[PDB]
């Protein structure tokens, strides 16, 4: 249920001893090593081709956040603030109010997303698929204050990504 | 894969390994990217009888710990447990 | 003293002739479940909630209605006892709707916490729930009645303390409405308080609805100043915005209860 | 002997790293927070709490979101006794305002006073 | 009352122990100066070493001068070591700040603050 | 050229992780351990777990625990391919670095295809783990498992017979084994001082009684001795990840108390209950008993404990996080000690060190 | 209650039971209590005038032998007047066991260094100033380990807040990083999550 | 696609000269692609 | 329906603009004011209501688990339609 | 039969482990015996330090003798007994069969608070 690592008591003979000196007169496991180093020489490298070829992601991809739609344009937030309550960063800021027809909907949903720690709890936490966090992971920034998303820019992500995102959920959501 | 023999007999050669069954580079044989959905089964508590709370209820059963002394004859000397067992040695590989 | 003596899990408590099982259980510090009971309104006893096996007596007895006997083992936490909430609980949930996120009491609700508490953590209800008009009893209580319990707390608030008589329950058995029965509206000077005593969404308030969650206010305990009584609040406030103003007690002031100005 | 003698009053203020500001400005309240009237559950009620005064939380101009100034806005301490709460405020330098414990007073609770031949205590509906 | 000291057994070994720290950092003031570069005299410097001993001056507890006397060696080793940068030794002069309103009616003029 | 004194001064990323615990909810709470040891999460994520699942008195499905130990072992190749790149990129072996990392990539895409995250995946969680394997995904893992020996192999081929490599580390950071016991070392610190203690064979937690592997021991206490411990240790995860691909169970993968782990997102939005649950569960959180545990496992460094203290709500009061590196770089004055300025960065290397755990 | 509910080890817990009387009876002089937890685990709480008298003896006692110092912890609760818990983890490789030793102080009272004991404990009870400001009294070289140099407070104190009272920027007017009073854009927004009804009646306390 | 090339190679996509305005020519950016192809190019699916 | 104030800027569907003396507005100044022009207060309005001859009837949104949690609603008032409150999708009694 | 290596770095091999297990336990009771016999610490060390010694004294083999003294390598069984010999000795000046010193406060160990 264990083993000795590097316990070997070398052998004496004159056959062995006359390896081990050529072994250190004439480089062997340098000239292994040089193998080695030319045997991957001639492999095919695992480099892929960006940006044109991507990286392999699964349907579970954590990237960009995105509130959704139903299949009508109503919106699916419901402004219940589990996803605040789970954030662990708090990244999340909700404040709602009921609008012109009596709808329980949000005015503010503030995600910042340098606070966001990109972990999920939000589209888990969310009872109505509200909040998702997309595939979209190209979406770096020359400033600061644009990666502080409101309302409208995570509506606009769902509006961007729903064909691809409503197609992950579709993929994954036997699974949750 | 697309690896001609020449370059593939001297990979090999150079390598000592035969590289071609063990490629670190992958292809047709890992699985689909598009899989059937799953059927996923339900847990030991999803039944409609003899599934009362009370005889599964876990944190339930967390007691406060037992206080064996507080401040408010020839009984044996004992240890924390019984002493380690000596571990074996492998039959697979004891590098012996 | 004319105080007898009972038990409440082995231990012993003195309690005064006309005392419940579930004050007898208060005065070691175990809170009996409870829906219906308020300590301020007369005991109903048709929530069932409070179901507790005494020993030596094969049923359980309503602990805000049954008084204890001398020498009664009051056993809040045996095996029947847990059964009989758990049993209670599930029927409440049998026909209550799946509100929880689009309701202001998430959080903030009876049902909920004592749903973790005393209660079963899924359901064998396969049918399809009921669905109750919601009524118009005012600007003020917002009323989705698919979410009552049917408690009456309503009624005996209306009755006992607005002096109103005006909430009551129409039909029997399942399509039993607490309501006004007529386009009612539902203005006393303590109308708000229905709000407060209500355990579930079925009451909101309206000028509250949707704005907050009761985890993220934070609670400042101050004075009302609308009228000379000087009742105790509860301003909470979220970010540096007042939300709501719930009562706080006073035994010898607004004993739970706040005005309508003050709400 | 190995024992002093320190007949003087507890005061640590000087080691908490705490600024003056912070100290001498700032009234905590020791009190039992009052039970959620939205709730008849207790067991927020049975400890003691320390908080402090609120400061100004304004509007952050890019966002909206609550900026504050206060780093004592969201510490909140739990007591088992008024007496420890009030020894902690008084070690650290805090000026404090006590709140007694409002427990309820009993109540006199029938079932049949719902149904009583002469008294107004008769429930019009049941 | 009967409490378990840290190294004084009165106030005399705990003034002698604040006076040997004083001694300390009163010496190494000038070397700070210099191997800091910093922008301030030496005279500025001991001011500020005043300052920080005078500060303290209204403890009359043995162990609460003792632990106080205890982080200024604990300074002043981090100040003669080189583990301090320059930003740590000039932090002890609020430099960037704004001076804050002391009188009542500025205060009342500026916010809400006491 | 000697090392008269070595003073490490830490703190460089001290972010104060275990303060911030204390005011997060145990769900909340957990991706914090993710983030310690950041080439171990996984096992953070398991220690953590088996730390609130101990207090909690509740326990995992049996798949979850061999999800568990299958993706603590694929964590332990994870870890100890960067100890062993970084240790031999460090002394100048650049090119195995670039070798494995293409191992390493492979099974940051079976994080990814199981959690969504490639590394910080918050998978390992209180009562089992999130969400269940995908289809295809242990066909995967036999195919990275079937060819992974021969990268092993050839590591082994270009380090440990080449005579630089061992100059580099046969006689470096000896320690003795009482020595390695009274500094407070764990895992490979111990074994490669011939100290036989693995506490997934003498304190066993998920299902690691029910595989079969052994454990390296080292003979001399020197940096080579714990390379050789760290490679075979890579082998004994590929037989691990062999044993638990061919047990795996069926079943669930939560435990089956929804006022613990959340109801799956089908019967929430059915049922009552499971949506009080839902709400109660992911926005207060679930009580746990109060107590205080002590719970360590076997992480890829070492000894990796969660002292947590529970006082009976939904937050920690207390959670101290025990890691091996934090008295490893202790034990870094005693261990360069008669040493040359260039074996520094050896014995630095040899204690698999990572300053998130370190620091907290 | 087989499927979801954790297994007792009640072997483990009469062996740690008897061990725990065992230490307690050795040593009377600074043993004040001794619980076994209901996952079995093993607390022996003393009076910390013997921190070094009960480590040395269990790390050196033949029945004992806890040779590994785990971990040490301190625990500010600030309802006690000794608010500081320090707490010794220890792991007996002999006999595949561990304990745990607690002791208390406040602020001003000193605790020995165990550095005697286990030189594991170098940095630990270090940590234990930095954090929490305890006092070892003749430790080695005791300093702060975390903190940034100039910094004041010990911040795994309770009263402590969770940002400091102090914040770092960069200023272009002096070329030096800075330390303001701390101001955030955002307020860490404090929720309060405890439920009104009780959780567990097992460790409900007695009323006054 | 090219399903010969290893697992990674296998798919790419060469990137239009001009698009909303902007010439790629040689700008070429990894958020031209498209959401419905954006799975299938991550493989996130087979399906095109 | 996006609308716009006097000073051009967009009103977003919330019902949010900046004052035209307020400084605020210098954030858009050589950049633009993201808004979503798809008001959910307006599609919901585009779908008709469903005429079911049930008493009453059950919502989930559409797509099963996909949608929202299932909820009830009565229709036995018929001046008010009855509205689903996650969805917004209104029905009416059709007798 | 020479053991060639104990295993664990640092701690060589003993040529007589049985004269040198016997002259540390006779050393062990001989401080051991400066304690007064009412202390726990004294029955219990000279309860097991008299099992030991008879094991040694019934075992000539040296293999055998680890595995009935249970305690590993009989190198570490002899380290063992110079920290037992050294704690008594520390025990001797530290008195711990004296009272507790002092109680502690009345919610000193009372959690949860
Ligand atoms: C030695 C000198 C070079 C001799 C040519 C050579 O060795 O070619 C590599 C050729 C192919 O090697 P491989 O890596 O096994 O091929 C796999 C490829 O995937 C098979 O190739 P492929 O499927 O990728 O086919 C496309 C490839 C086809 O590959 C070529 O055209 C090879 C380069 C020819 C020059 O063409 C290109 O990629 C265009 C590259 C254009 C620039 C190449 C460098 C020019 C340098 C001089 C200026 O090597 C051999 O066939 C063995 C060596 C023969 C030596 C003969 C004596 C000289
Ligand atoms: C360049 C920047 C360098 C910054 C250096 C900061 C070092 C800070 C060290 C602070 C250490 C102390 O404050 S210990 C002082 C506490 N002492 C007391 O409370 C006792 C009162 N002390 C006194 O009255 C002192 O004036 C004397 C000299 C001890 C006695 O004077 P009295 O007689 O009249
Ligand atoms: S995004 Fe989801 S969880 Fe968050 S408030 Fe909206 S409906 Fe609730
Ligand atoms: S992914 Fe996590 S950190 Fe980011 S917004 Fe969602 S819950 Fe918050
Ligand atoms: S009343 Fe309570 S149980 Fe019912 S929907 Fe509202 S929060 Fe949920
Ligand atoms: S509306 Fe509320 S208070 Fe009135 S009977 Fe129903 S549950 Fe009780
Ligand atoms: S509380 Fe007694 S029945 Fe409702
Ligand atoms: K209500
Ligand atoms: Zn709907």
């Amino acid at each position: 249920t264990y083993k000795y690592v590097n316990l070997r008591e070398p052998s004496m003979d004159m056959k062995s001893v006359t390896d081990r000196a050529a072994q250190t007169l004439l480089w062997t496991e340098l000239i292994r090593g040089l193998g080695m180093t030319l045997s991957y020489l001639f492999r095919e490298p695992a480099t892929i081709n960006y940006p044109f070829e991507k990286g392999p992601l699964s349907p579970r991809f954590r990237g960009e956040h995105a509130l959704r739609r139903y299949p009508s344009g109503e919106e699916r937030c419901i402004a219940c603030k589990l996803c605040e309550a789970v954030c662990p960063a708090q990244a999340i800021t909700i404040e709602a109010e009921p609008r012109a027809d009596g709808s329980r909907r949000t005015t503010r949903y503030d995600i910042d997303m340098t606070k966001c720690i990109y972990c999920g709890f939000c589209q888990e936490a969310c009872p109505v698929d509200a909040i998702v966090e997309g595939p979209n992971f190209e979406f770096s920034t020359e400033t600061h204050e644009e990666l502080l998303y409101n309302k409208e820019k995570l509506l606009n992500n769902g509006d961007k990504w729903e064909a691809e995102i409503a197609a992950n959920i579709q993929a994954d959501y036997l699974y949750r | 894969a697309s690896a001609t023999r020449l370059i593939q007999g001297l990979r090999n050669w150079a390598s000592g390994r035969d590289l071609q069954a063990k490629l670190q580079l992958r292809y047709q044989e890992i699985s689909k990217r598009t899989q059937p959905p799953p059927k996923l089964p339900v847990g030991p508590s999803h039944r409609l009888s003899n599934n009362y709370y009370c005889a599964r209820d876990g944190r339930r059963e967390a007691m406060p710990p037992s206080i064996v002394m507080s401040s408010q004859s020839e009984k044996k000397a004992v240890s924390p447990a019984p002493p380690i067992k000596r571990w074996e040695l492998s039959q697979d590989e004891p590098y012996l | 003293s004319n105080l007898i003596e009972v038990f409440v899990d082995g231990q012993s408590v003195m309690v005064e002739p006309g005392t419940t099982v579930l004050q007898a259980c208060e005065k070691v510090g175990m809170q009996i479940p409870r829906f219906c009971y308020h300590e301020r309104l007369s005991v109903a006893g048709n929530c069932r909630m409070c179901l507790v096996e005494i020993e030596k007596a094969p049923k359980v007895v309503a602990a805000c209605a049954m008084p204890v006997m001398k020498g009664w083992n009051i056993l809040t936490n045996s095996e029947k006892t847990k059964k009989a909430r758990e049993g209670v609980m599930e029927f409440l949930l049998a026909n209550h709707p799946l509100d929880c996120p689009i309701c202001d009491q998430g959080g903030e609700c009876d049902l909920q916490d004592q749903s973790m508490m005393f209660g079963s953590d899924r359901s064998r209800f396969l049918e399809g729930k009921r669905a109750v008009e919601d009524k118009n009893i005012g600007p003020l209580v917002k009323t989705i009645m698919t979410r009552c319990i049917q408690c009456t707390r309503c009624i005996r608030f209306a009755s006992e303390i607005a002096g109103v008589d005006d909430l009551g329950t129409t039909g029997r058995g399942n399509d039993m409405q607490v309501g006004t029965y007529i386009e009612k509206m539902f203005m006393s000077e303590l109308s708000g308080n229905i709000i407060d005593i209500c355990p579930v969404g079925a009451l909101t308030s309206k000028p509250y609805a949707f704005t907050a969650r009761p985890w993220e206010t934070r609670k400042t305990e101050s004075i009302d100043v609308m009228d000379a009584v000087g009742s105790n609040i509860v301003v909470s406030t979220r970010t540096g915005e007042v939300m709501r103003i719930l009562p706080r007690m006073h035994e010898d002031i607004n004993e739970e209860w706040i005005s309508d100005k003050t709400r | 002997t190995q024992l002093i003698t320190v007949d003087e009053k507890l005061d640590i203020t000087t080691l908490t790293g705490v600024p003056e500001e912070h100290i001498k400005t700032r009234k905590a309240r020791i009190f039992v927070p009052a039970r959620n009237n939205m709730q008849s559950g207790v067991n927020n009620t049975k400890k003691w709490k320390m908080e402090f005064d609120t400061r100004e939380r304004w509007e952050n101009p890019l966002m909206g979101w609550a900026s504050t100034a206060d780093p004592l806005s969201n510490l909140v301490l739990t007591f088992s006794t008024k007496e420890d709460a009030i020894a902690f405020a008084e070690k650290n330098g805090w000026s404090y305002d006590v709140e007694e414990r409002k427990v309820p007073k009993p109540k006199s609770k029938s079932y049949g006073a719902n149904f009583s031949w002469n008294k107004r205590t008769r429930v019009s509906t049941k | 009352t009967s409490v378990k000291p840290i190294f004084s057994r009165d106030m005399n070994e705990a003034k002698r122990r604040v006076r040997e720290l004083y001694r300390a950092w009163y010496r190494e003031v000038p070397n700070t100066v210099h191997l800091f570069q910093l922008d301030i005299s030496v005279k500025q410097g001991r001011d500020k070493v005043r300052e920080m001993f005078k500060k303290n001056a209204h403890v009359t507890d043995p162990r609460v001068v003792d632990l106080l006397v205890i982080k200024g060696k604990m300074e002043l080793e981090e100040t003669i070591n080189v583990w301090k940068q320059r930003t740590h030794v000039m932090r002890f002069f609020h430099e960037t700040e704004a001076p804050r309103p002391k009188d009542f009616l500025s205060k009342f003029y500026v916010g809400h603050d006491p | 050229e000697m090392v008269r004194k070595c003073d490490p001064h830490i703190g460089l990323l001290h972010r104060g992780t275990e303060k911030l615990i204390e005011y997060k909810t145990y769900l909340q709470a957990l991706p914090y351990f993710d983030r310690l040891d950041y080439v171990s999460m996984m096992c953070n994520e398991q220690a953590y777990s088996l730390a609130v699942e101990k207090l909690l008195n509740i326990q995992p499905p049996p798949r979850a625990q061999w999800i568990r130990v299958l993706f603590g072992e694929i964590t332990r190749l994870l870890n100890h391919i960067m100890a062993v790149t970084t240790h031999a990129l460090d002394i100048g072996a650049m090119t195995p670095f670039f070798w494995m990392f293409e191992e390493r990539e492979k099974m940051f895409e079976f994080y990814e295809r199981v959690s969504g995250a490639r590394m910080h995946a918050a998978y390992v969680r209180p009562g089992g783990v999130h969400q269940d394997l995908p289809l295809g995904l242990m066909d995967d893992i036999y195919e990275f498992s079937k060819n992974f020996s021969l990268r092993i192999d050839e590591l082994e081929e270009m380090l440990t017979n080449n005579r630089i490599w061992r100059n580099r580390t046969v006689d470096i950071g000896v320690v003795t084994a009482e020595d390695a016991l009274n500094y407070g070392f764990s895992g490979v610190m111990l074994r490669g001082s011939g100290i036989q203690w693995d506490l997934r064979k003498t304190q066993p937690y998920d299902v690691y009684d029910q595989v079969e592997f052994d454990v390296p021991i080292g003979s001399r206490g020197d940096c080579y001795d714990r390379y050789l411990c760290r490679v075979e240790e890579m082998r004994q995860s590929i037989r691990i990840i062999s044993q638990c691909l061919n047990k795996m169970p069926p079943g669930e993968i939560k435990v089956d108390d929804a006022k613990v782990s959340p109801p799956k997102r089908a019967e929430m939005k059915t049922s009552m209950e499971s949506l009080i649950h839902h709400f109660k569960l992911y926005t207060e959180g679930y009580q746990v008993p109060p107590g205080a545990t002590y719970t360590a496992i076997e992480a890829p460094k070492g000894e990796f404990g969660v002292y947590l203290v529970s006082d009976g709500s939904s937050r920690p009061y207390r959670c101290k996080i025990k890691a091996p590196g934090f008295a490893h770089l202790a034990g870094l004055d005693k261990m360069s000690k008669g040493h040359m300025l260039a074996d520094v960065v050896a014995i630095i290397g040899t204690q698999d060190i990572v300053f998130g755990e370190v620091d907290r | 209650t087989r499927p979801t509910v954790r297994p007792r080890n009640d072997v483990a817990h009469k062996q740690l039971s008897a061990f725990g009387e065992y230490v307690a009876e050795i040593l009377p002089k600074y043993v004040q209590q001794v619980q076994v937890s209901c996952f079995s685990e093993l607390e022996i709480c003393i009076h910390p005038d013997g921190v070094i008298p009960v480590l040395t003896f269990l790390r050196d006692h033949s029945n004992a032998q806890f040779k590994s110092l785990a971990d040490l912890t301190a625990v500010d609760i600030p309802t006690r007047q000794n608010r500081f818990e320090i707490v010794y983890n220890l792991l007996s490789l002999r006999f595949n066991s561990r304990i745990r030793v607690k002791t208390y102080t406040d602020e001003l009272t000193p605790v020995e260094s165990s550095v005697s004991v286990y030189k594991a404990a170098n940095w630990y009870e270090r940590e234990i100033w930095d954090m929490f400001g305890v006092f070892f009294a003749n430790h080695p070289d005791l300093r702060r380990i975390l903190t940034d140099y100039g910094f004041e407070g010990h911040p795994f104190r309770k009263d402590f807040p969770l940002s400091g009272y102090v914040e770092l920027r960069y200023d272009d007017e002096v070329k030096r990083v800075v330390a303001e009073p701390v101001e955030l854009a955002q307020e860490f927004r404090k929720f309060d999550l405890n439920s009104p009804w009780e959780a567990f009646p097992a460790y409900r306390q007695p009323p006054e | 696609e090219d399903n010969k090339q290893f697992f990674g190679r296998h798919r790419w996509v060469i990137y239009t000269t001009e698009m909303n305005g902007k010439n790629t020519f040689w700008d070429v950016d990894g958020s031209m692609v498209p959401p419905e192809w954006h799975r299938w190019l991550h493989c996130m699916t087979d399906d095109p | 329906g996006v609308r716009t104030s006097p000073t051009g800027e967009k009103v977003t569907h919330t019902g949010q603009v900046y004052d035209d003396e307020d400084y605020r507005r210098v954030r858009f100044v050589g950049r633009q004011k993201e808004v979503n022009e798809n008001f959910a207060i307006d599609l919901i309005a585009e779908q008709p209501v469903s005429q079911v001859g049930s008493r009453v009837i059950s919502c989930d949104g559409g797509g099963g688990a996909l949608g929202h949690p299932r909820v009830y609603i009565n229709l036995d008032k018929e001046t008010k339609t009855g509205t689903c409150g996650y969805c917004g999708l209104q029905f009416r009694q059709q007798h | 039969l020479l053991k060639k290596t104990t295993g664990l770095v640092g701690l060589a091999v003993c040529e007589t482990p049985h004269e040198r297990l016997k002259i540390l336990y006779t050393k062990i009771l001989d401080v051991l015996g400066h304690i007064p016999k009412n202390a726990a610490y004294r029955k219990y060390t000279e309860q097991i330090t008299n099992e030991k010694l008879s094991i040694v004294k019934a075992e000539p083999d040296v293999k055998k003798l680890e595995e009935q003294l249970q305690g590993g390598q009989i190198e570490e069984v002899i380290l063992q007994a110079e920290n037992e010999l050294s704690l008594a000795r520390k025990m001797i000046q530290w008195k711990p069969w004296e009272p507790l010193v002092e109680e502690p406060p009345a919610s000193q160990w009372k959690w949860p608070i």
